[PDB]
């Protein structure tokens, strides 16, 4: 018998725009008459919860509940208490959860020249460091078209060894080695709660990088001052 | 082939890049950074003052225009100044001009 209530993540807010809390009551006995109820601290209920789960192969019953709330009803500090009832528990067990800033910095790191020598594949890493709190969603787009979810995986947040209260996130996108002939834009867009628009798009193409030749064609003339 | 990145007329700096397509060789393309700078030479310090000392230090911050006194002028922007003239006994303050064919009202 285990009771866990995972708080909603930020990845389901910027994309789906529908926050929802769910408390897991799995690994229980196989019995019917299980009701999922959410009790607030002010005396309000939640909407109808449907689409229940099936039974595990290990002879344990599983249930899933839905509770649709508003975005403003989560950052203020409202605490939700999920209570369930069963036959083995004389008292309804309750599990309450709650939520315990710096502007994010986005940097795009071009791949090294040693990787392109193999003529096999190329990887693009977008370094995002110096932000708080954790649980930030990173996505990749190509000319305004989102890519497949399995093409890029966002690394889990990790505390910064130097900064005492900041976190860093990594994101890689492996593509073909010959794709650099054009560039395919390959922007890096991140969404964080510490921004007004929550949109930070940066583009680094083949032309944008470390050029190996500079020719500043400067001229001097007495009649200068027009800049044709 | 090439695209224009920065075309600011304040410092008269033109920044652009172009990719050169070589022969059937490995991916070792050379990236260039074209910069065009026009030295004002015979121009004043202040934008609306012709008595300023001649320019001596031509400082151009390339990291500040890719994000203020401007040395070169602008053809599409008018520049005006006021000088106290007499022409008799009454001291009027008319509005003058600095560059030709750039201040005609529509
Ligand atoms: C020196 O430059 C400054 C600007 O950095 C001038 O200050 C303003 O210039 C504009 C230009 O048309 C005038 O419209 C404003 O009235 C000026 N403001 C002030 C407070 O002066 C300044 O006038 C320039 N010096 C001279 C002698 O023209």
């Amino acid at each position: 018998i285990r009771v866990f209530a995972i708080p909603p993540s930020f990845a389901s807010i910027f994309l789906t725009k529908s926050t929802k809390l769910t408390c897991l009551v799995t690994d229980l006995t196989t019995y019917d008459s299980v009701t999922i109820s959410w009790t607030r601290q002010n005396g309000e209920a939640v909407k109808t919860h449907t689409n229940i789960s099936e039974s595990h192969p290990n002879a344990t019953f599983s249930a899933v509940g839905e509770a649709s709330i508003c975005e403003d009803d989560w950052n203020s500090g409202e605490r939700f208490t999920c209570t369930v009832t069963h036959t083995d528990l004389p008292s309804p067990l309750k599990q309450t959860i709650s939520r315990p800033l710096h502007r994010p910095d986005v940097y795009l790191l071009p791949p090294a020249r040693e990787q392109l020598n193999l003529r096999e594949s190329a990887t693009i890493t977008c370094l995002v460091t110096g932000f708080s709190p954790a649980d930030v969603f990173v996505q990749w787009m190509q000319r305004g078209q989102p890519l497949s979810p399995e093409k890029y995986v966002t690394s889990a947040p990790m505390p910064e060894p130097q900064a005492p209260g900041r976190y860093f996130a990594h994101s890689i996108l492996t593509v073909s080695e010959e794709e650099w002939n054009t560039g395919e834009t390959y922007t890096c867009v991140v969404a964080h709660e510490a921004l007004p628009n929550r949109v930070t798009e940066r583009t680094v193409d083949k032309s944008t990088g470390k050029p190996t030749l500079y020719n500043v064609s400067l001229v001097m003339s007495d009649t200068a001052g027009t800049c044709y | 082939e090439r695209i224009v990145l920065v075309d600011n007329k304040c410092k008269c700096a033109r920044i652009t890049s172009r990719i050169i397509r070589s022969s059937e060789d490995p991916n070792e393309d050379i990236v260039e950074r074209n910069i065009r700078i026009i030295v004002p030479l015979n121009n004043r310090e202040n934008i609306s003052d012709p008595t300023s000392p001649l320019r001596t230090r031509f400082v151009y911050h390339l990291s500040d225009l890719c994000k203020e006194t401007c040395y070169t002028y602008d053809r599409n922007k008018c520049y005006t100044a006021v000088v106290p003239l007499v022409y008799g006994g009454e001291t009027k303050m008319v509005e003058t001009a600095l560059t030709p064919d750039a201040c005609y009202p529509d």
